[PDB]
């Protein structure tokens, strides 16, 4: 049965905050299709020829 | 649940029932009939 991810119960108190010290610059990628091939089928040559 | 006075009890899951859903998620499942 699938795991939905790790369990990370975070330390919420009423007066404690977490603040970053360092950072990472991360480059992710994302692929999007924008176009198809421009096919075109004539009926008359297809159905009859 | 000490969130400064805010009461997220209607949206947090209810452990004292099965399926572990919030009250609002309970009424959302009971009000939609397949």
């Amino acid at each position: 049965t699938m795991s939905l991810g790790a369990e990370n119960s975070v330390a919420y108190s009423n007066n404690s905050i977490a603040i970053p010290t360092n950072f990472t610059i991360s480059v992710t990628t994302e692929i999007l299709p924008v176009s198809m091939t421009k096919t075109s089928v004539d009926c008359t040559m297809y159905i009859c020829g | 649940k000490d969130f400064g006075g805010f009461n997220f009890s209607q949206i947090l899951p209810d452990p004292s029932k099965p399926s572990k859903r919030s009250p609002i998620e309970d009424l959302l499942f009971n009000k939609v009939t397949l």
